[PDB]
């Protein structure tokens, strides 16, 4: 298990899995023509998990562009690292999708689909040891919502065996393009409670609020928002990018992560957060991405309790120091991590820091609080439903009344299935 | 489904507006009929008016 093929669906997808190729092609020396002009050997000792190798010693990312208009991935292949992708992997369609959940999974999307499986079997076959699929896309627009959805469906058909895990970013009113939203989110939400096994809640409300309040910034862009997205990409990613001596894959770490098979959304978070001189010290770090503030999904932690809790640092700092920092916030803590899984909290330490930063540390927490998630955009969803509100955009694609009665009530069960771990 | 019902839309607008074109020209028609019906009356009644004139001398 070493190959992982990624793919970036839709506007918001192909931005932040821009961003990714961007963030992880500097960590490991790779130019904006495919070339390495690295000095360690440790940037080219696990470069197969997400890159190809090509002649002249070129490295091409396994990643797959797909969107159901040009616009965006005209603007990929025009933007810094756009040069790098196999020009093959550009799968797009005319039409667009018109944050259309509808147009995406059924009608508009179901026409591009299986050219976009065509691509992915092409970089499947030439893989040694597939170890799973991750996706970049949004659950509030059409394509990266419905179409996103649907090939993960497709995906999951052809490849059952193999780990899928997405980085779906939430909407939020406050980073607004349509009032359809929370349908459309709705519908993304029960396709990956099925067909997902873990899910990075990247949570635009969050990442406004991180952009707003502790960076201040007065007008965020969706760049100063992707920022953030990025280098928590790029963290979650380092185990697998690099040694050192953590002998773990996608299937590892998610049986570590996921206790039960339907909670497998994760609350991302990031220490320090940028837009520095002075190096964080350890126990900054630790009380940072702990920290409800740094947290990339906008629930309040307290309000739940952590099923399990895994951190990589990043930097050249003493791993006494984290273990001692980890074990002193959990002892001094304990009400909030669950009695029922034992020593729950696990970390890694890993020497290359990322770009600008002497040292970092990514938070990935599975905490029952992410219901305070998924009861938001079921408030929304249903102050829209209840008078069936823009229905005719999804009703005018084929779909019914019961398949949104449905995915209310799917969602409405998983927050109560997070309720029922959190008073236990 | 969305075929269909995009289908059915096409279908009853074009026999919607074919019956409505239909019924207009039947109305139109029979319009003008009853008034060159009451027209063609007054040249049976100018008539039996120069008929009446001969015939009472
Ligand atoms: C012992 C220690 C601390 C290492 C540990 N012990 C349990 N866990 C861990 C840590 C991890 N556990 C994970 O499950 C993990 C998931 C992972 C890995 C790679 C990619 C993506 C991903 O969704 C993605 C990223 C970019 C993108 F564009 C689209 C999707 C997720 N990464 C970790 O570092
Ligand atoms: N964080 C972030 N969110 C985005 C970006 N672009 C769009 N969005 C969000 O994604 C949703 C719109 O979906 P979009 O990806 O534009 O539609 P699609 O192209 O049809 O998949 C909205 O909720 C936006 O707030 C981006 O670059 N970054
Ligand atoms: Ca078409
Ligand atoms: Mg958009």
């Amino acid at each position: 298990m070493r190959e992982i093929v990624h793919i970036q669906a839709g506007q918001c997808g192909n931005q932040i899995g821009a961003k990714f190729w961007e963030v992880i092609s500097d960590e490991h020396g790779i130019d904006p023509t495919g070339s390495y002009h690295g000095d360690s050997d440790l940037q080219l000792e696990r470069i197969n998990v997400y890159y190809n190798e090509a002649t002249g010693n070129k490295y091409v990312p396994r990643a797959i562009l797909v969107d159901l208009e040009p616009g965006t991935m005209d603007s990929v292949r025009s933007g810094p690292f756009g040069q790098i992708f196999r020009p093959d992997n550009f799968v797009f369609g005319q039409s667009g999708a018109g944050n259309n959940w509808a147009k995406g999974h059924y009608t508009e999307g179901a026409e591009l689909v299986d050219s976009v499986l065509d691509v992915v079997r092409k970089e499947s076959e030439s893989c040694d040891c597939l170890q799973g699929f991750q996706l970049t896309h949004s659950l509030g627009g059409g394509t990266g919502s419905g179409m996103g959805t649907l090939l993960i469906s497709k995906i999951r058909e052809e490849y059952p065996d193999r780990i899928m895990n997405t980085f779906s970013v939430m909407p939020s009113p406050k980073v607004s393009d349509t009032v359809v939203e929370p349908y459309n989110a709705t519908l993304s939400v029960h396709q990956l409670v099925e067909n997902t096994d873990e899910t990075y809640c990247i949570d635009n409300e969050a990442l406004y609020d991180i952009c707003f309040r502790t960076l201040k910034l007065t007008t965020p862009t969706y760049g100063d928002l992707n920022h953030l997205v990025s280098a928590t990409m790029s963290g979650v990613t380092t185990c697998l990018r690099f040694p050192g001596q953590l002998n773990a894959d996608l299937r590892k770490l998610a049986v570590n992560m996921v206790p039960f098979p339907r909670l497998h959304f994760f609350m991302p978070g990031f220490a320090p957060l940028t837009s520095q001189y002075r190096a964080l010290t350890v126990p900054e770090l630790t009380q940072q991405m702990f920290d409800s503030k740094n947290m990339m999904a906008a629930c309040d932690p307290r309000h739940g309790r952590y099923l399990t809790v895994a951190a990589i640092f990043r930097g050249r700092m003493s791993m006494k120091e984290v273990d001692e920092q980890m074990l002193n916030v959990q002892n001094k803590n304990s009400s909030y991590f669950v009695e029922w899984i034992p020593n729950n909290v696990k970390t890694a330490v890993c020497d290359i820091p990322p770009r600008g930063l002497k040292m970092s540390a990514t938070f990935i927490g599975n905490s029952t609080a992410i219901q305070e998630l998924f009861k938001r955009i079921s408030e929304q969803f249903t102050a829209m439903f209840r008078r069936k509100a823009f229905l005719h955009w999804y009703t005018g694609e084929g779909m019914d009344e019961m398949e949104f009665t449905e995915a209310e009530s799917n969602m409405n069960d998983l927050v109560s299935e997070y309720q029922q771990y959190q008073d236990a | 489904k969305a075929i269909e019902e995009n289908n059915n839309f096409i279908k009853m607008a074009k026999e919607k507006l074919a019956q409505k074109m239909e019924s207009n020209k039947e109305n139109r028609e029979a319009h003008l009929a009853a008034m060159l019906e009451r027209l063609q009356e007054k040249d049976k009644h100018a008539e039996e008016v120069r008929k009446n004139k001969e015939l009472k001398e």
